[PDB]
């Protein structure tokens, strides 16, 4: 989720990767130098000789400036002994790797040195602690064993690629001979060579008990934070480890720095009771804990999830008002106080910020404190606040009051390249929502703020004319402008479109439904729209990747894609396709995002667009591998980190949908009652509101979902369509209360699975028309939220609104797909079957 | 003394 800072190239409207060496020669012979597919290694190779099937491998640590150095030196012991070894290739991955929010169990780890054996490794723990021995002590690695007083680290695992089925990595064991890798943030020795560890332990060579400790709130790379007692009190305290040299920001700062300027920027701060004081500092082990005042309470974020009115309630919008007045007056004059003692609050912040029972507000957090009036790069930028047109500090922090006052009123997050857009749609949103009053409010403490920074730098910013923008409600008016906006944003490139980061990230994402061009390719078809792009695109492109895309995934993989190929009339390539599915693989995963479920929809819509028995009989041994997956265990493994194992997408709601598919051709009843099953353990997972009358799914992480990637909404899709299919009206009042979701005010983000775009699909299921009036046109209010005039036409953001996007995912082709769905009356549009437009017809009862 | 230090990193979630 953090990744989409990565795609934020500046001066691009798109997610769009963001470009950025560690030399060195004096080359000997078959020392390959390689890179790899894209890592962060450079592997030295040397002659050509079984490194074992896994060992004692040694790890270098280094910092930052040194590196250049410990490289020289490290390479030459290791040069010389014609040992092999690979380093991170340049500066970019050293930072990644060692980043604030890099992970644990694999920071640190600068250069991997595989010895042949177990003599050459106690041997060069020995010739490598001494070449580097004057070098700044760098970043302890948590997964390792420390040597001695050195810079030096070991571990036992894998030189190479041992997996187990998707089970992580590996190390082959004996009987077993597989033995998962434990990378973790502790040191967890296998077993099988439990004997050599020993020996390492006899050969290498009360200020905490002050405080009990018993939970840690989070963790991170610079450290960790605790829910700590000291006795002597009872007094509940938050506790800041300090790793040195390891968690590094942008700026070379490392996480020392940031506890001592979260220091010197805590002293000048201690004259304020908003803000945070603390309790010491001290130097305890090799570390640092910077004990911290404890603050009862909520951050805003988890305040405004749990307090700010989602569901139209018909009066009570102003409870809030005078809260977002408690509050944001305070905040005010609290940064006003700060800035008499010359520093600046650095990352303001819903997170930063904290309000108890009876809002009080406190601001934590001091990472980034730093001089007004200097213009240093700033450590950590919170896109959403900020805009990379502010040079000077001082000027920055108010920026961040700024965006954050409206925040407060429409908590849509939004960043400095849409921002320009959508300044409309939220203030329109709030006259309409809150009245004039609020909105004055808003405006003026938002030209406040304007003051407060041009006290400190030119900064004229451009004027109001709300009347600019205005809501569209017409279906097809959106529908058309959103096509147009498409067609004017082709990409020449093998995407298609610009879409969701997981077009870089993710297997096949620039070609599959998903994120990839199948997804506006096969919308543009639908609208019998850019005919020739399309045909160029699939002719020049997609053919050739065909057969290059690993998954089967309906949304994933291949057969997303499959659906297009065959609605273009290329029957011959998905034949030659299907006669390799029947056998590519009978997986574990049973998703309809990328398991079984999906594509044996995929296979059903297949069956009746040709009436070839053959994929009536491949339908039926898939069932029985999603039959016998579901009986491997009552838990769903994930992938994508926006998964939950609940709803259409990628729970068991969704593999209903398969049931109910093969119901409407097989008539055996028995798959009926499986599609009510697997629906009615997903109901149980839901959460009924007893104030607002809303069903929303639950999850494990216990968060409260209404949208169709694990939400109530997509929950709601599979019992319309086992509704459809079998010719009943089941559940029929969890349905009603799932539709109440109507009534949502607003949503953080826009898109068809994880935002606005879901509630789309609520008015597809409604069978009035009377009632679907009243839905369609609460569910348009959520999106003029998200809808952006531009030109003639309209575009729409990805996903947290940061950048555009036309992907199925979370930009305008999913919601193009879900306004036709509207228009057809059919909530399962937006799924990419063969001859999409006669499936209803075909399965109906 | 390190045995603490670095045992904490091995506590308490949700």
């Amino acid at each position: 989720n953090m990744l989409y800072h990565r795609y934020l190239k500046p001066n691009s409207e798109y997610y769009k990767k963001i470009e950025v060496i560690y030399e060195l020669n004096d080359i000997p012979d078959t020392y390959a130098v390689f890179l790899d597919n894209e890592s962060v290694w450079k592997h030295y190779h040397v002659k050509g000789s079984t490194l074992p099937e896994q060992g004692w491998k040694i790890h270098v640590t280094s910092s930052l400036e040194d590196s250049k150095d410990v490289l020289d030196k490290v390479a030459r012991l290791c040069i010389d002994k014609k040992i092999e070894f690979k380093h991170l290739k340049d500066k970019d991955s050293f930072m990644k790797m060692n980043s604030k929010n890099a992970n644990r169990a694999s920071s640190g780890k600068f250069i991997t040195i595989y010895p042949t054996n177990n003599e050459v490794f106690v041997e060069l723990l020995e010739m490598i602690s001494l070449a580097i021995q004057d070098f700044k002590k760098g970043p302890y690695i948590l997964n390792d064993k420390r040597w001695k007083n050195s810079n030096v680290f070991y571990r036992y695992g894998g030189f190479k690629g041992i997996f187990n089925e998707h089970g992580e990595h590996c190390i082959r064991d004996k009987e077993g001979n597989l033995i998962k890798d434990q990378r973790n943030p502790f040191y967890q020795v296998p077993d099988f060579v439990k004997d050599f560890d020993d020996y390492l332990n006899t050969i290498n060579n009360s200020r905490l008990g002050k405080y009990k400790i018993e939970t840690a709130l989070s963790f991170s790379n610079a450290g960790g934070v605790y829910l700590a007692t000291r006795k002597k009190d009872n007094l509940k305290v938050i506790i800041k480890e300090a790793r040195p040299s390891a968690g590094l920001d942008g700026a070379a700062q490392d996480a020392l720095a940031r506890q001592k300027i979260e220091y010197d920027a805590l002293k000048k701060l201690k004259d304020v009771s908003g803000v945070v004081n603390l309790i010491e500092y001290f130097q305890e082990w090799e570390h640092y804990f910077l004990v911290e005042e404890f603050i009862e309470g909520r951050d805003l974020r988890q305040w405004i999830a749990q307090e700010f009115p989602f569901f139209e309630d018909n009066n009570g919008m102003s409870n809030h008002i005078k809260d977002v007045k408690m509050i944001l007056l305070q905040l005010l004059d609290l940064i006003d106080s700060m800035h008499n003692q010359g520093v600046a609050m650095g990352d303001l912040q819903p997170a930063n910020i904290m309000v108890t029972e009876d809002l009080t507000v406190r601001i934590i957090d001091f990472e980034t404190a730093m001089p007004v009036n200097s213009d240093d790069r700033p450590a950590m930028l919170t896109t959403g606040f900020v805009s990379h047109e502010m040079k000077v500090s001082g000027a920055r922090d108010w920026f961040g009051f700024k965006r954050l006052v409206r925040y407060l009123a429409l908590p849509v997050l939004t960043s400095e390249d849409l921002e320009g857009y959508l300044q409309y749609n939220h203030l329109n949103w709030i006259k309409e929502n809150y009245g004039y009053e609020f909105y004055s409010f808003i405006v003026d403490l938002q030209e406040k703020c304007d003051k407060r920074i041009k006290d400190y730098q030119t900064f004229i910013p451009k004027e109001i004319n709300l009347n600019d923008q205005t809501s569209d409600f017409n279906l097809t008016s959106i529908i058309n402008k959103l096509i147009i906006g498409v067609e004017s944003s082709l990409t020449n490139d093998e995407r298609f479109i610009n879409g969701d980061i997981r077009q870089f990230e993710m297997n096949g994402g620039k070609f599959n439904f998903l994120t990839g061009g199948s997804g506006a390719a096969f919308t543009l078809t639908k609208n019998k729209s850019s005919i020739a792009e399309v045909d160029k695109w699939i002719q020049s492109v997609l053919l050739d990747n065909l057969p290059l895309i690993e998954e089967d995934g309906l949304f994933t993989g291949k057969t997303g894609i499959l659906a297009l190929l065959y609605d273009k009339g290329y029957k011959e390539v998905v034949l030659n396709e299907l006669k390799i599915l029947k056998d590519n693989i009978n997986q574990t995963d049973i998703s309809i995002r990328s398991g079984l479920s999906g594509i044996g929809l995929f296979v059903i819509s297949l069956y009746l667009e040709t009436e070839n028995k053959e994929y009536l009989k491949l339908a039926k041994d898939l069932e029985r591998m999603i039959k016998l997956n579901r009986a491997k265990d009552k838990q769903l493994k994930v992938k994508d980190w926006m998964a939950v194992d609940i709803g259409v997408i990628d729970g068991l709601s969704g593999v209903s949908l398969f049931y109910s598919a093969l119901y409407s051709v097989t008539q055996n009843q028995k798959y009926l009652e499986e599609a009510e099953v697997l629906i009615k353990e997903d109901l149980e997972s839901t959460k009924k509101d007893d104030v607002t009358g809303v069903l929303q799914t639950v999850d494990n992480k216990n968060r409260l979902l209404p949208y169709l990637s694990g939400g109530s909404i997509g929950v709601a899709i599979s019992i319309w369509f086992l509704n459809h299919v079998s010719g009943q009206d089941l559940y029929r009042e969890e349905m009603n209360s799932i539709l109440k979701l109507s009534k949502t005010r607003c949503t953080i983000s826009g898109g068809l699975f994880d935002g606005a775009g879901s509630f789309l699909l609520i008015p597809s299921m409604v069978k009035n028309d009377k009632n679907r009036e009243v839905i369609l046109n609460e569910v348009l209010n959520l999106l003029n939220i998200f809808l952006i005039e531009k030109n003639s036409y309209y575009v729409y953001p990805g996903q947290f609104s940061y950048r555009l996007a036309d992907d199925v995912y979370t930009g305008s082709s999913g919601i193009i797909l879900a306004l036709m769905g509207v228009i057809k009356g059919n909530p399962l549009y937006w799924l990419p079957l063969v001859n999409s437009d006669e499936f209803l017809a075909r399965t109906k009862v | 003394a390190m045995n603490t230090v670095l045992e904490l990193q091995k506590l308490a979630h949700d």
